[PDB]
RNA sequence: GGAGGAAUACCGAUGGCGAAGGCAGCCUUCUGGCAUAAUACUGACACUGAGGCUCGAAAGCGUGGGUAGCAAACAGGAUUAGAUACCCUGGUAGUCCACGCCGUAAACGAUGUCUACUAGUCGUUGGGUCCGGACUUAGUGACGCAGCUAACGCAAUAAGUAGACCGCCUGGGGAGUACGGCCGCAAGGUUAAAACUCAAAUGAAUUGACGGGGGCCCGCACAAGCGGUGGAGCAUGUUGUUUAA
């Protein structure tokens, strides 16, 4: 998640473009997951309803 | 009310001076419907200052002083996450002049003089000049808003 | 000195922003306690803006005129502080993000049930 | 700059493997199954399974090591009427390793194993054969006929139509409890009653109601303002008391 800001550029569209990004690679939902530990059975049940809804869509 | 948004209604503009804040502002002063009794306060008062200040229009004095007296911002609450904190917003513009209205009829209420003429008359005196309770209340409506400023 | 890197170690509960040398060494560093903001206002980005610039000032007097940032952690006041140095005018060679990012290194804390 | 333990993001997918329990970084050694390919082979060697034995999550136990994170117990901080809890700052056993016990889970598909048959559709993993598609195989899911079901729903991965064998059930409690065997170091597991007690205990689904469940909407309901009650005196009604009432 490095961005270079080109001379004589806004500080404003730098940091949207930095954070667009982040939300690219996805950092945010790592430390999401981090912050709180989660049990096996409840992360294995969230992901089959999470593919059941995938199915749906 | 969650209703449809309505015309208000038009407003009797005063004889003396033809001015709609003038009529406004008798209105504030008003009591128990006693439109004599304001419409006589007020001109005593406003007469008074204008003598004082030797101003040919006391009408343009009366509007300089409430658009100090008036205040941009006004801090207002809001209900997030089942939490209540204050929150900074501008203010409407008829509400800005409401307000003033309202708060200079209050301080002139307390003032000391012996008629009311005469607590109008130094309320707004001191209004102009930036002292007195209701400067300090302006400032304390401002001062609520600039104390945190960390939403909106 | 001439070239800095700003470290700021932002989390939700509050944001730690400071200024350092090349080389690694941090001349000097700013928090929202010294401010005095607490809580709920302590835990805003402008809380974060407000340090953010009394560190770029106390970085100032040190003599950087170029300093490129590295925010960490997911904290609210990230993009504050970057908007507090575009604000005083520091010029930023490049944005990075240095959160750590451990993989399954330690058990994280239990789930707090309210 | 070091030292030490655990786990293995992304890949990652109602994906894959295993009889279940379960199994995730990477290379090596040994290792059991499954899938398919055309040949060559034995020629009923088959299915099921009382006892019996093998394995069997997590926690726990014994000896010996290790101990970063987390964390039962324990300490202190908070809200609370109290809080032996939820939140919090710490935190020992345990979780990690070697060798043995324990043999219990909502150990679930709440669905025993093995066969033959019964419309179709779009997925997806591992092979095969054909000209990116069509075809066929053993698993892997989502819909949907006949058919079955109290209804939910099941529906070629049947809960449909038949067959072989095994296990289990006979109202709800008392109770998977007591006694006696058997096992275990222990915790306790396994087999498994009776006295007594009540007319129920239940399953699916329907109509309402309610939720500190959701979506939208309305009323001076709140908001924003105006001026009142609650304080004084008096009029009025009512309890209360006193009265013959």
């Amino acid at each position: 998640p490095a961005v270079k800001v080109k001379e004589n550029e806004p500080v404003d569209i730098a940091i949207r473009r930095f954070k667009r990004a982040c939300e690219k690679a996805g950092v945010l939902s790592d430390v999401r997951k981090r912050e709180f530990y989660e049990k096996p059975t409840q992360v294995r049940k969230r992901k089959k309803a999470a593919a059941v809804k995938r199915y749906k869509k | 009310p969650r209703r449809r948004v309505v015309a208000t209604r038009e407003i009797l503009p005063d004889p003396k001076f033809g001015s709609q804040t003038i009529a406004k502002f008798i209105n504030h002063v008003m009591s128990h419907g006693k439109k004599s009794t304001a419409e006589r306060i007020v001109y005593g008062a406003l007469e008074t200052v204008a003598q004082k200040r030797n101003i040919e229009d006391p009408v343009a004095f009366f509007e300089d002083v409430l658009e100090n007296v008036r205040p941009m911002v006004e801090v207002k609450a809001r209900r997030v996450g089942g939490a209540t904190y204050q929150v900074p917003m501008e203010v409407r513009p008829s509400r800005r002049t409401a307000l003033a209205m309202r708060w200079l009829a209050e301080a002139a209420a307390k003032r000391s003089e012996k008629s009311m003429a005469l607590r109008l008359a130094g309320e707004l005196s001191d209004a102009s000049e930036g002292k007195g309770n209701a400067m300090k209340k302006r400032d304390e409506v401002h001062r609520m808003a600039d104390a945190n400023k960390a939403f909106s | 000195v001439s070239e800095g890197i700003a470290h700021i170690h932002a989390s939700f509960n509050n944001t730690i922003v400071t200024i350092t040398d090349r080389q690694g060494n941090a001349l000097a560093w700013a928090t929202s306690g010294g401010q005095g903001f607490r809580g709920s206002r302590k835990s805003t980005p402008f809380a974060a803006q407000v340090a953010a610039e009394v560190a770029g000032k106390a970085a100032q007097e040190y003599g950087v005129k170029n300093i490129d940032v590295l925010v960490k952690g997911p904290g609210p006041g990230r993009e504050s502080a970057v908007r507090a140095l575009g604000a005083l005018g520091y010029k930023v060679n490049s944005i990075s993000d240095v959160t750590p990012i451990p993989h399954n290194g330690c058990r994280a804390p239990k789930k707090r049930r309210v």
